[PDB]
């Protein structure tokens, strides 16, 4: 009838430790975990990644939050699985997404 | 350079901190072993028995029972540092006439830090229970932790607010009797009530009424004995005595915020409660990789000390736990907010 | 010999100072009433005699 | 009479490791510890952050030095407290001050 | 973590139902008694009666 597919929850893809940080958040919509972020182009607050601005990725959200959260907590180091990252719908190219975090301690493996 | 200062004794500046709640209502602790947790409550109610005639038929009364909820996660972890470069200077103690090696200072600082986390965690454990039996609804909101909201199941009939034009302060001090308000508010309690804990300012107006004072001296009117002419000032929870079958307790405990010291209970509230009301002291599973290796997943607290490698060396100290104060019957208490 | 009351209908019967002074006379009445309610948050109680 | 409060000195805000590196510097005046650095756009020689060029933060200075110092030693990772690090008065709004180091392993708590 | 026989559950349901029956019928006797020794006049009426 209904299957119960069970996969172990392992976001990390390598032994590289995942370091966290906190910074003011300006989310416009509900954002679950593993959501990439950029800085606002004007207020420099943290917003969700659009998937079209090249090089805008700066980190991956660590805990769920909404508009009521003043400060977000996000990962700033380590490697993550490509399938586990909740990519934005606009980013349609796998190659661009795989290298979207280049130049930063975050990596996709 | 030429000062020659001799040091006398030092001070402490201790808090006014006595739980009274992790000791009276929440005597029972249930450690967890799983992720979820349930708290069922049978809605015990009957219907009136209809007067149907014994000729036609009888309706099928719907059966009762069934209500459950979950209050799962919980967590806390107050990490501290050691910063080995603070031991070079002297502590405020350890008089300059007799110094010490900077190795003993590190041990003293570590002991002070450990006491600090112990006090900090004991402070959260009491705050959770204060919210629990003060409103019946609680919220766990903080940084790096999504909000978790707990509906213990309190009804609106047990959250009486005095606000209006007749609460207690717009009444005559000498003619009015406050016992009628007490017996009315305790009507919807669902069980015996025998402690009605007040506030440091919530006891001035209740005692101010002349009716209570005249009731204290009647030679046969009651068996109450309430120690006015203060029994214990400048202290945490005390006992003013007995008011018949119900005791009177005043609690002026304080919890310290980031920089400010705030009272646990608001300025004017009372809680119609029972000492036999069962309270839960559930502790979750310690989600630490090192802890799992010793099989200490189900524990109240978990200390941990470690040191980082590399040419910058730093030690740390942590206490991990998951205090999740719960109440089986939220309707056992009545939280009257005076005015 | 039984004067069964209401739960706040008694709130005004004992408000009369005549009964309160009636309780304490040392030789006046053998009546022994128990105000400062003896049974709280419960069904029917007994206020005494 | 007089009081001299003995307070500790903890620049780090988290347990994340704080690495370091060295690079040529082009300072113009004395720069104490924890003065943010930026990379010059003409010769790419490290100088003190002006507090106006957004996104120019490259690191936080770890050892005091002046314009006579050819090589500057700066942190490139870890988490630092706001109250301990010395940021220039040019940046006046706290929100932009917080997220100045985003995109780099350095974070502000 | 510890289920029960779905035959014992029927027994528990029956016991609870019988307890509810006893309480519901015993409650009518009190309304009748309160009307009786409170006014001496009593209207016994309801739906389909």
């Amino acid at each position: 009838t209904s299957k119960e597919t069970f996969t172990h929850y392992q976001p990390q893809g390598n032994s590289d430790p995942a370091h966290t940080a906190t910074a003011p958040g300006g989310l416009s919509a509900k954002a679950p975990a593993m959501t990439p972020l950029m800085l606002d182009t004007s207020s420099r607050k943290l917003v969700a990644w659009d998937g079209t601005t090249d090089g805008a990725a700066v980190g991956i959200l660590a805990v769920a939050a909404d508009q009521t959260s003043t400060t977000l907590t996000f990962y700033k180091s380590g490697t993550f699985r490509y399938e586990d990252v909740l990519w934005p719908e606009a980013a349609s190219d796998e190659t661009k997404k795989r290298t979207a975090f280049a130049g930063t301690a975050i990596s996709i493996v | 350079m030429y000062t020659t200062a001799q040091l006398l004794a030092a001070n402490e500046q201790k808090f006014k901190f006595d739980p009274l709640f992790l000791r009276l209502f929440f005597r029972e602790s249930y450690p967890f072993t799983t992720e979820k947790v349930y708290l069922s409550q049978i809605p015990g109610l009957v219907n009136m028995a209809l007067y149907v005639s014994p000729i036609v038929s009888g309706e099928v009364i719907r059966s009762r029972g069934g209500s459950t909820s979950e209050f799962t996660p919980g967590y806390v972890k107050p990490k501290h540092e050691v910063n080995p470069q603070m031991t070079l200077r002297r502590l405020p103690d350890e008089d300059p006439q007799n110094l010490a090696d900077p190795a003993y200072r590190r041990r003293r600082i570590i002991m002070q830090n450990m006491r600090d986390e112990e006090l900090a965690i004991a402070q959260v454990e009491e705050m959770q229970a204060v919210s629990a039996v003060l409103k019946g609804k609680y919220t766990m909101t903080g940084e790096a932790f999504d909000p978790v909201e707990v509906d213990m199941g309190r009804s609106e009939e047990n959250n009486i607010t005095q606000s209006g034009g007749t609460e207690w302060s717009k009444r005559d001090k000498s003619t009015y009797d406050p016992t009628d308000d007490i017996e009315a508010y305790a009507l919807n309690a669902s069980g015996v009530v025998n402690i009605i804990v007040f506030d440091p300012k919530g006891w001035a107006l209740f005692r101010s009424f002349k009716a209570v004072k005249e009731k204290l001296d009647t030679r046969r009117g009651s068996n109450s004995e309430l120690e006015t002419a203060v029994k214990d000032l400048g202290k945490a929870v005390s006992y003013k005595g007995m008011y018949g079958d119900v005791a009177i307790v005043v609690y002026s405990g304080q919890y310290v915020e980031n920089g400010v010291k705030k009272n646990f209970l608001p300025d004017n509230t009372m809680v119609l409660g029972n000492t036999q009301a069962r309270g839960l002291r559930t502790y979750g599973c310690i989600q630490d990789a090192d802890a799992q290796r010793e099989g200490i997943n189900a524990s109240a607290r978990y200390p941990k000390n470690w040191v980082t490698t590399g040419d910058p060396a730093r030690e740390f100290t942590m206490i991990q736990s998951a205090p999740l104060m719960l109440l089986a019957d939220p309707d056992e208490f009545v939280s009257v907010q005076l005015a």
